[PDB]
């Protein structure tokens, strides 16, 4: 019932920069909010309690603020270990626990244009009755990148599934893969399959196609 | 040192039952309130239930009210939380948390110590081995420079599976995408490499995929077209 | 050549400050800046002003003595402020009555006129007029500073009446001692001078060093510390007032949430009202002797019990548990609320009174300080046009560089003498 | 029905500094984003910088990091590009585009004209 809104759902700061996270409550909850840190694959760890107090064990770079109904977690010094998802929790009663959407903190770097490759389905797939075509990106930093599947200028929807990796340890890059699945008789329609990718680092969409 | 451990995670049928146990070593269950926080894969944390062993103060979330149940005892120093009529949206990881009692600092401290967490999954289909299909790059697809090679494994269950190139001989430029759920309830995984030129090193690449529940060791051979 | 003093107007007596630089020069008993008729008008003007300022300051001195008590120590420095300006108003009355008898001596007849202003403390009946005017003027300023100290102590540090009263010996040591330390310095290097507009001796009239360091500087220092403590007091009470305001808002939402529960039904809105009351109780407890927050702890514990019994589907029992909060609410926290409604009673009664008293004392003083800095920036020019305008009758002094014309305005000096007395009638609005 | 105008440019000496502006008209700016582009002879349509809506993100390319700073003024509906260390090899027409996608995918529809920059 007490909805919590966390607008900056993805922050991007370089090592040594300033990170601020803002949390807003629907009701005028008292100074009882909690800030957590969850590394990928591990349990969350408490950072700030009572909306201003600092937990024992965590470094002193974390700060907790409250001015009215607004709550702010600020990390002035960004160490390489402070790369995790931070969650906002109000706690007024035991049964009124509501978490925020959470903010992802990722390494800021330069913008790289993705490289687009398309692979035709294998000969073993047509013998199984299901044909699958894949179009993948490679080495692009801003995660926001969309693809569309065009079969002779036909805008498909609902038959494409996307998967994106976590940030690479070496060059801080993502990689997106889009899978389109068709049946045997459906794969025989038209002559070409094309995937176009639109990105902020790409001035114009890049189209890769193959004939059938 | 006080710790919280969870047990009972695994694979269950939709609409079935499952029991989860959170054992608290050190502090007793009567001096603290044990909560349960659920995190869907790729989503945020959400609150499920809590128990207070002092008097009995069970409560649940609105989405699970009248469907879940929770219990705790002091003799074994653990908390039990049962499943009734599990739906597909309940597949997540469940964390066991500790919250103090009013008044004073223990209440003002939120969930301080969290458990490891056990992953639960609904099993609408039986386990089956992966089917691996190769991704041969085109002959004109960047001939002479960097090229992308990969192999596709599809229709496998359950989640944990691994992929190795030449029994782990390849490390540079290897990307393994996260697994995704298809419309049939099965998993599909993509793993690709970037081998520049030389006709992919003019040697036959292999994807050794290992699926322990299906005890399969199918090794696919990929060749350029 | 340089500067010169004529053979006429020669002292040969109790040397003091050197007029216009040269030794043994001195000013005349006729001031000769506003000569002839209007000098005597200023004599009657001072006597006219001194009557009204005597009738508004000595009138208070006999008025505070009717009660003596019942004006606490955060009312006290004004009774000694008006006593200090009771003397100051009366010395200007002494100057009007005497005229030009002991404000300057006619000396002997060895020279032409012999009428010259006394300088230094070599002659009696003038250093006394310096002792009681300057010491009780600097005291009157620092007692106002003490009043701003007491206001800041009683509104910023939340000190009680008796805690400040314990420091009464310390305040009297400074307020009678700091002007007392200065009034014994001036006697050491005899920088006391005479006067002709009002026949009372004072310091800094005919010098640029005495007025700037020992008159202009201490009032400006006392004003600066006075406004600093007054501005610190007004901002500390403004913030106190905000705590009482939002605590009263929390009490109001507690009260009307209890009202809306006590006349409603169903198990839906009772949880929503209990949520708001729990938030309000936590806010009021953290707003913030230990018994009050203990009562808040019991209050929010009963809110927790009501929430526990309301989440189980019970309405009438939850209603009884909700109405049970009054018994622990009236006897624990409401007494402190009435205490804050009896001691914060209201400092606006003092805030208005200090605001009016400082308001009607500062703007005459700033105007008085405005003429002091107007005197300081032009006295050198004023002396050099005086010696050039009257270079005909005497033996001609400094024909070189005698090109300056800036006649002083008479509408500025009687304002300075006015604002020196209007500062003392600001205590009649307190009583 | 939305037009975009840009300012700045002209013949500038090597090592100089410029402040290029990009102002739109007929459409709000508080929700959209803009991208600085670059068209040069030989290699065409490269990317420079992005300022999202409120300074929540400033993203630069491999060649323009550090020396390019973007400031945003939503009240005037204009962003500014800061030139620094002007290497005269950058004889290119700087370009500004509007981000027509609310999820920052980079859907770039309205084009405008752009401003040319010639160095030495």
């Amino acid at each position: 019932d007490i909805q919590m809104t966390q607008s900056p759902s993805s922050l991007s700061a370089s090592v040594g920069d300033r990170v601020t996270i803002t949390c807003r409550a629907s009701q005028s909850v008292s100074s009882a909010v909690a800030w957590y840190q969850q590394k990928p694959g591990k349990a969350p760890k408490l950072l700030i309690y009572s909306a201003s107090s600092l937990y024992s064990g965590v470094p002193s770079r974390f700060s907790g603020s409250r001015s009215g109904t607004d709550f702010t977690l600020t990390i002035s010094s960004l160490q390489p270990e402070d790369f995790a998802t931070y969650y906002c929790q109000q706690y007024l009663y035991y049964s009124l626990v509501t978490f925020g959407q959470g903010t992802k903190v990722e390494i800021k770097r330069t913008v790289a244009a993705p490289s687009v490759f398309i692979f035709p389905p294998s000969d073993s797939q047509l013998k199984s009755g299901t044909a699958s075509v894949v179009c993948l990106l490679n080495n692009f930093y801003p995660r926001e990148a969309k693809v569309q599947w065009k079969v002779d200028n036909a805008l498909q929807s609902g038959n494409s599934q996307e998967s994106v990796t976590e940030q690479d340890s070496k060059d801080s890059t993502y990689s997106l893969s889009s899978t389109l699945t068709l049946s045997k008789a459906d794969y025989e329609k038209h002559k070409v399959y094309a995937c176009e990718v639109t990105h902020q680092g790409l001035s114009s969409p890049v189209t890769k196609s193959f004939n059938r | 040192e006080v710790q919280l451990v969870e047990s009972g995670g695994g694979l269950v049928q939709p609409g079935g039952s499952l029991r989860l146990s959170c054992a608290a070593s050190g502090f007793n269950v009567v001096d603290f309130s044990l909560h349960w926080v659920r995190q869907a894969p790729g989503k945020g944390l959400e609150w499920v239930a809590y128990i207070s062993s002092s008097s009995g103060s069970t409560s649940y979330a609105d989405s699970v009210k009248g469907r879940f149940t929770i219990s705790a005892d002091t003799s074994k120093n653990t908390a039990y939380l049962q499943m009734n009529s599990l739906r597909a949206e309940d597949t997540a990881v469940y964390y066991c948390a500790r919250w103090g009692y009013w008044p004073g600092e223990p209440w003002w401290k939120a969930f301080d110590y969290w458990g490891q967490g056990t992953l639960v999954t609904v099993s609408s289909a039986s386990t089956k081995g992966p089917s691996v299909f190769p991704l041969a790059p085109s002959s004109k697809s960047t001939s002479g420079g960097t090229a992308a090679l990969g192999c596709l494994v599809k229709d496998y269950f359950p989640e944990p599976v691994t992929v190795s190139w030449n029994s782990g001989a390849l490390t540079s430029g290897v990307h393994t995408f996260p697994a995704v759920l298809q419309s049939s309830g099965l998993y599909s995984l993509s793993s690709v490499v970037t081998v520049p030129s030389s006709s992919l090193g003019t040697q036959t690449y292999i994807c050794n995929v290992n699926h322990k529940p299906s005890n399969t060791k199918v090794d696919k051979k990929v060749e350029p077209k | 050549i340089g500067f010169w003093c004529p053979r006429h107007l020669k002292t040969s007596g109790g040397q003091g400050y050197k007029f216009l630089g040269i030794d043994q020069c001195a000013p005349p008993c006729p001031n000769m800046y506003f000569k002839s008729d209007e000098l005597e008008f200023a004599k009657s003007f001072i006597g006219t002003v001194s009557i009204f300022c005597l009738c508004a300051t000595l009138f208070t001195f006999l008025t505070f003595l009717i009660d003596v008590r019942r004006f606490r120590y955060p009312e006290r420095p004004i009774i000694y402020y008006s006593v200090c300006y009771s003397i100051v108003s009366l010395m200007y009355f002494i100057g009007f009555l005497l005229g030009d008898s002991t404000a300057c001596n006619k000396a002997d007849e060895k020279l032409e006129l012999g009428d010259t202003v006394v300088l230094g403390s070599q002659n009696k009946a003038c250093t006394v007029l310096f002792m009681l005017l300057y010491f009780f003027t600097m005291a009157g300023t620092v007692w106002w500073v003490i009043l701003t100290i007491t206001w800041f102590l009683a509104a910023g540090r939340k000190w009680s009446c008796e805690a400040i009263e314990q420091k009464a010996v310390w305040f009297h040591a400074v307020a009678w001692g700091t002007p007392g330390f200065l009034t014994v310095m001036l006697l050491a290097m005899n920088k006391v001078e005479g006067d002709n507009i009002s026949g009372v001796c004072f310091v800094g009239l005919y010098d640029l060093d005495a007025s700037r360091y020992f008159v202009l500087l201490p009032l400006c220092l006392c004003v600066f510390v006075g406004l600093s403590l007054l501005l610190a007091g007004i901002i500390s009470l403004n913030h106190a007032r905000r705590q009482l305001a939002d605590l009263e808002d929390n009490w109001e939402t507690l009260n009307d949430n209890l009202k809306v529960i006590e006349k409603a039904d169903n198990a839906a809105q009772v949880k929503d009202a209990l949520t708001k009351m729990r938030a309000a109780a936590l806010d009021a407890q953290k707003a913030t002797m230990k018994d009050f927050r203990h009562g808040f702890d019991i209050l929010v514990g009963q809110i927790d019990d009501a929430l526990k019994l309301a989440n189980e589907g019970k309405v009438k029992e939850a209603q009884a548990a909700a109405e049970q909060l009054k018994t622990t609410r009236n006897a624990y926290i409401q007494k402190y609320l009435e205490r804050a409604r009896s001691t914060l009673e209201k400092l606006k009664k003092f805030m208005i009174r200090i605001g009016v008293f400082s308001g009607l004392y500062l703007v005459p003083l700033v105007t008085l300080l405005g003429c002091y800095v107007y005197e300081q920036v032009n006295r050198i020019t004023w002396e050099i046009t005086w010696v050039s305008d009257h270079c005909r009758q005497y033996h001609i002094p400094c024909p070189y560089q005698a090109k300056a014309k800036a006649r002083p305005e008479l509408a500025l000096f009687m304002i300075k003498y006015l604002m020196t007395l209007i500062v003392g009638i600001s205590a009649v609005f307190w009583v | 029905q939305v037009q975009l105008q840009e300012s700045g440019g002209g013949l500038v000496q090597p090592g100089g500094s410029l402040r290029l502006s990009c102002a739109a008209s007929g459409r709000t700016i508080s929700r959209y984003a803009m991208s600085w582009f670059r068209q040069a002879p030989g290699k065409e349509r490269e990317f420079v910088a992005v300022a999202r809506r409120s300074g929540d993100g400033a993203f630069y390319a491999d060649s323009v990091q550090g020396r390019f700073t973007v400031s945003r003024d939503d009240a005037k509906n204009t962003v500014y590009l800061q030139m620094n260390s002007l290497k005269p090899e950058d004889t290119a027409v700087y370009y500004c585009a509007i981000d027509s996608d609310t999820f920052y995918s980079g859907s770039y529809d309205y084009w405008g004209q752009g401003t040319q920059v010639t160095v030495s």
